[PDB]
């Protein structure tokens, strides 16, 4: 659709976009000091380019940046253990809390 | 990218049965709700006619490189071990023996494998040690 | 107690008489069940050469291993429905 | 309660049959090799059998 | 006496059962003493038959012989001439064991009419367990035939949801199949003018006339033991039919058709049979392959099961085709273990799911070993077993039958090692989807397994282990009656 | 004990409380089924129907029968396989090969002596077991010749 | 392993079907007991893990 | 914390952490039923074993190979 800029919805969407960004990044990076270069450098990106009025300008940007992303993502992302697609997710979940109806078979 | 598995159909006609592009339920976002949270399926959501092969209990869909490309990577890396070993073969150039192969007495110890007389053994006699 | 078997052949009796010819057929499959029996014990004493030769097991169990694989072929059921109905002169 | 209806059951069944089994071994050897069930009947022999067989066959014929 | 026993009191029994319930009908309203508790008293009578039935066998099984070759126990009833041997003896058992658990199965989930379903499950096992002990082929016809009425009516009255449909496929398909075997059974009477199994085993006929015969019988053989492609009617019937209708369906009738090899074809056609155990191969190695993969696909609960079903029987046509000991005793070892691995199933998946949540649909059941862990445990249990693991009666049928095959035959029939692979590929996708993840949200935590439906349990897996445990029993009483089948001359 | 007063107490307690949806000694027998006159019956059926109206899986009407009929006759089965003294033909087939090494070689003495000492439960054990017996002379006698007849019983050849 | 001793406890049999014959029997040779050191040393300490 | 419903989910292996009161009482005759078959595992055994190297002497197969010659 159309991208209005300094609307609420469109700032959340760069917003997700930094977290794909920062991310992706630290999947790479395993060093703390090289990481915050890194990351330091992508939010300059991020901020260069905050000053935009103009819809198809930005949604070339858009295309760009998924772009940038996809051949980018990391094969093997870091995952919270407990957080779906981790290594303890669904384990021991707790039984569901509710009254055993009798049937009389 | 997002690709759906194979053998999904592009269009089908049931009669009256819903028409509904196939999505693949294993890859929708673990973290919005759902009244099934295990599938990750809401209640009453209408089913692809092929929806037991586009769900959680199907088999695992990965969508990282397209199937293409996987064959190219796999056959290469292969590949590669083919022309090593091939140029050695036709090359020749893997050692020759330091010493003969290891010799065995009494007639390559023919009687000791298996062997009764004298007109079989060399069907199983080891290496003759026709040098004592 | 232990039956005898009625040794009967195909060969000499009239199958109208359907007494007789249940005894060539019975006649027929114990004998069988013998070489079976027989050659079960023979293979035992295959396996005691094995274990107990070790290493020289080719050698001290040489005829018993070639006897064993001579009547495995044969020394199998085959039935009587393949002697009864064919006849080997012919 | 490990006593309960359950548990026991199985090793009712796994002692009586030891029991039986051990039973049956030694009524063999006072009974010249004749099993604890020989009390129940005989095993047919091929001498009583052979006569409704013709019989059978006479008829058919 | 057997027979003759066999008949007076089941007639006596079905009679007994019917002047009770009747008596009250009259002119008036009726609410007597027998109808209360849903007729308890009634269905009380019908279990006890059920049991004498098997105590009548053992009567005449103490007197079996198994050094003996040839037909004991033979009597004439009913100008017909019956008579047992070592195969025949233990499918009897198998049928009126079935017997006592087809009907307490049923026991309190049907609607009424508790009356006729019970005389109907015991007079089809009657049938049944006659149709091995007959010595003719216009009697085992007629004994092989004469299960339609009673099975018809009792789909149709009892059955699901498609029970017209059940019942206008096992009427049709199990009748013009058959019809054909009556061909070549009166072809036998017209040429001999005898159908006496010992008088027909003597005879040659000619090649030709041996094709046409054997065409004839296996036509009626592939639709009762179910073959590629004419097992359309099966899945069909086993998804609507009545608990215990599915229970002697499955572990009886289906046996029906490999002793019907043994007494039809082999003997009598042997020539014939060697040239056809060829495609026969052909057409159970397909349907072993196919049935398994088509299985892979269901979605009704009770479908699945049905499919199993067929891909078992495909191996144990295969076993008994080839022309050794081993195929044979292993095909009829599996007839034996599979007559209770298969009904166990069905317990398990339409008459305790099917009892408590009323649908048969595989997407509501998951994470079922959280609420219900008794049940778990049988369907893991059951689910090994129905997959030839090593301890269970059924690995002993499946490893001798593929064993047996590749004896015959070498190069093709090594594909019924395939039977172990596909075999755990459908069953263990359904156990471990039932007993696997959260439980599900469409169902509501229920009773486990109740003490009625455990004695069913335990019972259909008794026997099925010591069979694979100690498997001799069955072979001691098969090893002289199997090797009167083979057919081959060595010079 | 039929007790048709029982009843009108079951019919009297409910009837001061005739509210629905809102013991132990009552037991029949063959006779009330059969004998008894419907209306006597009658009044039965009210009493026990809406009796379970006003409410685990036990007590069914079955356990009295499997238990006592069906279980019995599984021992009775399992039984039988286990000490029956039926003979199968491999079985017998081992006792008739040792039985013809006797009248084939009775000029052997030593052969004579291991069958002599042999008992009859060990006869199906021949060679590597866990019983201290000496079989050696049987399994030689066996292996140097044939004691079979089946060429015997065929005349005809190619 | 070092004194050259073999066991062999043979429960009953299995299959009896003509020549082939399989028991329930269980042997320790120089190998099956090279390999029972590995499996039953480990798979104790990993229970007691 | 949460609810193990134990009125009811009685698998055979407890579930959720279960223990009974009398578990010590238990114990011992359970361990005992261990130590009951472990000693009687044990002249089994010993009774039923055999060493398969020594019952035949080597003098005795040299007639066999010679008699099946
Ligand atoms: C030869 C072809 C084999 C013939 C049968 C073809 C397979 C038929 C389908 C079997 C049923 C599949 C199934 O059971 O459900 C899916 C199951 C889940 O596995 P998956 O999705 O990989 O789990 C990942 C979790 N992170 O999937 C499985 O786990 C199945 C595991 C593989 C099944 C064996 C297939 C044979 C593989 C041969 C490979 C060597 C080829 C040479
Ligand atoms: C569930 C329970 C169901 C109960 C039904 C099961 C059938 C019961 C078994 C009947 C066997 C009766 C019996 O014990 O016979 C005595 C037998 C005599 O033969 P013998 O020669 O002395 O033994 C040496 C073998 N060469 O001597 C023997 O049997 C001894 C040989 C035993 C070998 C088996 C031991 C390993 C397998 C069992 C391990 C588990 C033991 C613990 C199980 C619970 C028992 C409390
Ligand atoms: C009261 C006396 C009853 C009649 C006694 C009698 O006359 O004897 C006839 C017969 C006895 O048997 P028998 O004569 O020895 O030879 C077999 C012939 N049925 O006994 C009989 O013939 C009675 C048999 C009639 C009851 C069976 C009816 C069969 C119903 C169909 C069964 C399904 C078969 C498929
Ligand atoms: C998940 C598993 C599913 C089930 C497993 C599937 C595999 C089972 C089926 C394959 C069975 C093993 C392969 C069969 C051949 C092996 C036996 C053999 O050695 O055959 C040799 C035999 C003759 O040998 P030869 O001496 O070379 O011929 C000249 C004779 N004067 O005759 C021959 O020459 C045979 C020639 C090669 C074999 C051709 C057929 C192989 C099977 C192809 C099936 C394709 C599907
Ligand atoms: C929910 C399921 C409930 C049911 C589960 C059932 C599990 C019980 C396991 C046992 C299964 C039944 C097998 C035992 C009954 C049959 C015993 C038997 O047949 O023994 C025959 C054996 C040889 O026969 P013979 O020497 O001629 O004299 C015997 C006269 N009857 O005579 C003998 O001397 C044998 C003496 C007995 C030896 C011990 C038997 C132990 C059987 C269990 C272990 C089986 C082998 C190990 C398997 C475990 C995996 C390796
Ligand atoms: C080794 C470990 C095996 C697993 C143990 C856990 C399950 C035990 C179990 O199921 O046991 C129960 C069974 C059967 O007893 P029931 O009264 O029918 O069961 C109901 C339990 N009540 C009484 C508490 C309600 O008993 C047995 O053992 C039976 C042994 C074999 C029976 C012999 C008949 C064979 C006939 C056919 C032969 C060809
Ligand atoms: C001391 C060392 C030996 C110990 C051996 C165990 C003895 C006790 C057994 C009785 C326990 C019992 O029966 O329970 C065990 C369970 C539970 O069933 P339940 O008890 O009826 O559940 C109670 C239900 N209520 C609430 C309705 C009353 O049974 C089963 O489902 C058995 C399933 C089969 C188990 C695996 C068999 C596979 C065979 C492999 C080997 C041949
Ligand atoms: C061994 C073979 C013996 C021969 C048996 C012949 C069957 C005749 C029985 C008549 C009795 C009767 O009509 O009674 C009816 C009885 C019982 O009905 P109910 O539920 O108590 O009453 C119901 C009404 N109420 C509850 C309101 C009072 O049901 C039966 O009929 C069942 C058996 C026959 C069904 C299939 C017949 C197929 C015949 C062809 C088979 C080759
Ligand atoms: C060589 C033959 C060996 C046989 C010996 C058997 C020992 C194992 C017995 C397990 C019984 C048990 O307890 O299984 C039942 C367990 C119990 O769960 P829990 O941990 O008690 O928690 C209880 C709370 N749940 C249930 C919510 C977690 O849940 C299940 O339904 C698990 C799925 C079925 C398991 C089937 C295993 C059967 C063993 C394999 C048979 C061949």
């Amino acid at each position: 659709k159309a991208v209005v800029p300094f609307s609420e919805a469109n700032k959340k969407y760069v917003s997700s976009l930094y977290r794909k960004s920062l991310r992706t990044a630290h999947d790479w990076i395993n060093k703390t000091e090289f990481y915050r270069v890194k990351a330091s450098e992508i939010r300059s990106r991020f901020d260069a380019n905050k000053h935009i009025n103009d819809p198809n300008e930005l949604k070339v940007i858009f295309k760009e940046t998924e772009a940038l992303l996809e051949d980018y993502a990391h094969p093997d992302p870091i995952i919270p253990p407990c957080r779906p697609g981790g290594s303890k997710f669904e384990r021991n979940i707790p039984p569901r809390v509710e009254a055993r109806i009798p049937i009389d078979v | 990218k997002s690709f759906l598995p194979h053998f999904i159909p592009k269009n089908y006609s049931y009669g009256d049965y819903p028409r509904l592009k196939p999505e693949n339920l294993q890859k929708r976002d673990p973290y919005l709700k759902y009244d099934d949270q295990a599938n990750k399926r809401n209640f009453n959501e209408p089913l692809h006619p092929q929806q037991d092969d586009l769900d959680m209990w199907a088999p695992d869909h990965f969508d990282f490189v397209q199937d293409s490309i996987a064959l190219k990577w796999f056959g290469t890396f292969f590949g590669v071990l083919a022309v090593f070993s091939s140029v050695i073969y036709i090359g020749g150039l893997y050692p020759e023996k330091p010493a003969n192969p290891r010799n065995y007495p009494f007639s390559g110890l023919a009687k000791d494998l298996g062997a009764s007389s004298e007109e079989d053994t060399l069907l199983y006699a080891a290496k003759i040690d026709k040098s004592i | 107690d232990h039956v005898r078997s009625p040794n009967v052949s195909f060969d000499d009796i009239d199958y109208n008489n359907s007494q007789d010819l249940h005894n060539a057929q019975e006649s027929l499959l114990r004998e069988q069940w013998i070489r079976v029996s027989a050659l079960k014990v023979c293979r035992k004493a295959l396996e005691s050469c094995y274990k107990t030769s070790g290493p020289n097991h080719y050698e001290d169990c040489r005829e018993i291993a070639e006897k064993y694989l001579n009547m495995l072929p044969d020394h199998r059921i085959q039935g009587f429905l393949g002697y009864q109905k064919n006849d080997p002169s012919k | 309660n490990i006593f309960n209806k359950w548990n026991v059951t199985p090793f009712v069944w796994l002692f009586a049959t030891v029991g039986i089994f051990q039973w049956d071994k030694s009524h063999r050897e006072s009974h010249d090799g004749k099993g604890i069930l020989d009390f129940l009947g005989e095993i047919k022999v091929k001498e009583s059998l052979d006569t409704y067989f013709k019989e059978y066959q006479t008829k058919v014929a | 006496m057997l027979v003759q026993n066999l008949i007076i009191f089941n007639i006596i029994g079905i009679v007994l059962l019917v002047l009770l319930n009747n008596n009250n009908n009259g002119i008036l309203n009726k609410k007597s003493l027998l109808t209360i508790k849903n007729e308890l008293k009634l269905k009380q009578i019908g279990l006890i038959i059920s049991i004498i039935n098997i105590l009548i066998i053992i009567e005449n099984w103490i007197g079996f012989n198994s050094n003996y070759y040839g037909f004991q126990n033979i009597e004439r009833f009913l100008n017909i001439y019956w008579g047992i041997d070592g195969i025949s003896l233990l499918l009897v058992l198998l049928t009126l064991i079935l017997g006592p658990i087809a009907i307490l199965s049923n026991w309190k989930n049907l609607k009424g009419y508790y009356t006729y379903y019970v005389i109907s499950i015991n007079m089809l096992v009657i049938l049944m367990a006659l149709n091995f002990i007959c010595l003719d082929l216009v009697s085992f016809y007629i004994l092989f035939e004469s299960t339609l009425a009673p099975l018809f009516l009792l789909i149709g009255i009892y059955g699901a949801n498609n029970k017209n449909k059940a019942a206008y496929y096992v009427l049709i398909y199990t009748l013009a199949s058959s019809l054909f075997m009556l061909l070549s059974i009166v072809i036998y009477y017209i040429i001999i003018n005898s159908t006496d199994y010992i008088y027909i085993n003597n005879i040659i006929l000619s090649i030709n006339l041996q094709s046409l015969l054997f065409i004839g019988i296996i036509i009626g053989i592939a639709v009762k033991t179910p073959l590629m492609p004419v097992h359309t009617w099966l899945p069909t019937v086993h998804s609507e039919s009545p608990l215990g209708g599915s229970i002697l369906l499955a572990g009886v009738i289906l046996k029906l058709a490999i002793y019907g090899v043994i007494r039809l074809l082999l003997p009598n056609l042997s020539e014939i049979s060697m040239m056809f155990t060829p495609i026969i191969y052909i057409i159970s190695i397909l349907t072993l392959i196919y049935s398994s993969l088509i299985t892979l696909k269901q979605t009704d609960l009770k479908v699945i099961i049905a499919y199993s079903s067929i891909s078992h029987l495909a191996v144990c046509m295969i076993g008994i085709f080839a022309n050794n000991l081993i195929g044979i005793n292993g095909s009829l070892i599996l007839c034996l273990a599979h007559g209770f691995v298969s009904p166990a199933l069905f317990i398990l998946v339409g008459g305790i799911l099917y009892d408590r949540y009323h649908n048969r649909l595989i997407n509501y059941y998951q994470g079922l070993s959280t609420f219900m862990p008794i049940f778990s445990i049988y369907l893991v249990v059951f689910s090994f077993c129905n997959t030839g693991t090593p301890l269970s009666g059924n690995f002993v049928g499946e490893f001798l039958s593929i064993t047996g095959a590749v004896i015959r035959h070498p190069i093709i029939g090594s594909l019924t090692a395939a039977s172990v692979l596909l075999s755990a590929c459908y069953q263990m996708k359904l156990t471990n989807r039932l007993t696997g993840s959260v439980f599900s949200q469409y169902l509501h935590i229920t009773n486990d397994v109740t003490n009625r439906e455990i004695f069913l349990l335990n019972w259909l897996l008794i026997p099925t282990i010591i069979i694979g445990i100690y498997p001799s029993f069955v072979t001691n009483i098969l090893n002289l009656a199997s090797s009167t089948l083979i057919y081959s001359v060595l010079i | 004990a039929f007790n048709l007063q029982l009843e009108k107490e079951i019919r009297s307690k409910i009837d001061s409380l005739p509210k629905l949806n809102n013991v132990t000694n009552r037991k029949l027998s063959l006779t009330d089924y059969l004998f008894q006159n419907a209306a006597n019956q009658a009044l039965y059926v009210d009493n026990e129907a809406d009796l379970k109206e006003l409410d685990e899986n036990e007590n069914e009407g079955w356990e009295k029968i499997m238990y006592v009929g069906f279980v019995p006759t599984m021992i009775l089965i399992f039984a039988i396989v286990l000490f029956k003294d039926d003979k199968s033909i491999d079985e017998w087939a081992m006792d008739e090969l040792l039985l013809r090494l006797k009248e084939k070689n009775l000029s052997d003495v030593e052969l004579i002596d291991e069958l002599d000492k042999l008992s009859k439960s060990h006869v199906g054990k021949i060679g590597a077991s866990e019983i201290n017996k000496r079989d050696a002379v049987i399994i030689e006698r066996i292996l140097n010749g044939e004691y079979d007849q089946l060429s015997g019983l065929k005349k005809k050849e190619l | 392993i070092f004194n050259e001793i073999e066991y062999t406890y043979n429960i009953m049999n299995w299959l009896n079907v003509e020549y082939l014959v399989v028991d329930w029997s269980f042997t320790i040779d120089k190998l099956s007991v090279s390999m029972l050191v590995p499996v039953v040393t480990v798979s104790f300490l990993v229970h007691l893990y | 914390h949460h609810i193990h419903t134990p009125s009811y989910i009685k698998p055979p292996t407890g579930g959720w952490n279960f223990t009974p009161a009398n578990w010590k009482q238990n114990t011992v005759l359970v361990l005992v039923g261990f130590t009951a078959c472990c000693v009687g595992l044990y002249k089994l055994g010993e009774a039923g074993s055999y060493n398969p190297k020594l019952k035949y002497k080597e003098e005795e197969l040299s007639r066999w190979n010679q008699s099946a010659k």
